[PDB]
């Protein structure tokens, strides 16, 4: 459940440092979401296969 | 919500010329025209013009104006007939003062002079006023608009809306 | 500042309405202040201009 996404990330010509701050802010969230998404899928996939094994063993 | 409206009756200013044009802004045909919402006023002759307005609408008003930076004394004299021309526009409690500036710039679109554009927002039941002795492009038209909380931005593309 | 703590100072610059108001308050069509803190220089030249009355 996400907040409204915006594309307004433009600053004037003499504010390139502020643009760089915006650029690295999005880089930080890109790294956070990518790493968490990768390990979420890897962890859940291993647990899902274990879930089927437990169900088979329980029968 | 977004409405263009007429905000200033330019005919009420005397001893001055309005609706001035230039060949740098042609029609679709060709020739000399100017921005629809911005009224170029010339030949103030040093005289001072006063205007007042109240936003009695239930929406904030967006107004855009311009300040003329002439190239030299001769160009200033031809357009306005005086080596003066300064505008103070007040929106609510902010004061914006644009003193006369005379300076050459590199020629773009046949212009060594410049018209620099500014804007402001007049909230409902708030006022704005203009005091000008020349070198001003008036906000004859403005947009009444309704803000939304979720800000989107601008999509840069050559495609058409499907 | 010979104290062992930094000092905060606040000042103001007067923008008069016209030549008459400038003459009444200061008796001269001049009045400019340069305040230097360390190696920064802050210069406030005289400005005379009407504003809306508040
Ligand atoms: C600006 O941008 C924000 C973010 O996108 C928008 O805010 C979202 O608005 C929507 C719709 O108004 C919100 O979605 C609604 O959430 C309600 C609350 O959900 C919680 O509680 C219910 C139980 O009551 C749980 O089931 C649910 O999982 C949550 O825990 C729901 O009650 C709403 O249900 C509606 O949709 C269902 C079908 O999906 C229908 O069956 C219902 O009858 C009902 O119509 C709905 O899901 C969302 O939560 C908001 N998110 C945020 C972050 O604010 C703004 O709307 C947007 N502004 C504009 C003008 O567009
Ligand atoms: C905005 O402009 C209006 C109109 O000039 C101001 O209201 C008027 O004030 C005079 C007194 O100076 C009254 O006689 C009028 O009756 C008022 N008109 C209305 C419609 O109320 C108003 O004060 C201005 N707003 C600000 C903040 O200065």
């Amino acid at each position: 459940n996400t907040q409204f996404e915006s594309t307004a990330k433009e600053f004037n010509k003499i504010e390139m440092r502020i643009k760089h701050l915006s650029d690295r802010v999005d880089d930080g969230f890109l790294d956070v979401w990518s790493y968490n998404a990768e390990l979420l899928v890897l962890l859940e996939n291993e647990r899902t296969l274990d879930f089927h094994d437990a169900n088979v063993n329980n029968l | 919500h977004f409405r263009k409206e007429k905000i200033i009756d330019m005919t009420r200013f005397s001893d001055v010329t309005t609706n001035n044009v230039d060949s740098a802004c042609p029609y679709d045909t060709n020739g000399a025209s100017f921005y629809r919402n911005l009224n170029w006023v010339q030949q103030n002759k040093g005289k001072q013009l006063i205007f007042h307005y109240q936003n009695s609408e239930n929406n904030p008003l967006l107004i855009i104006w311009g300040v003329h930076q002439t190239s030299n004394a001769a160009e200033q004299n031809t357009y306005y007939g005086s080596q003066t021309g300064s505008t103070t526009i007040t929106i609510g409690e902010e004061t914006n003062t644009y003193p006369l500036v005379i300076s050459e710039s590199s020629i773009l679109n046949g212009h060594s002079d410049r018209i620099n554009y500014f804007w402001g927002v007049v909230n409902p039941n708030q006022n704005f006023s203009i005091v000008s002795t020349g070198n001003f492009i008036w906000p004859e038209y403005g947009y009444f608009f309704q803000k939304t909380t979720n800000i989107s931005g601008i999509i840069k593309s050559s495609e058409k809306i499907s």
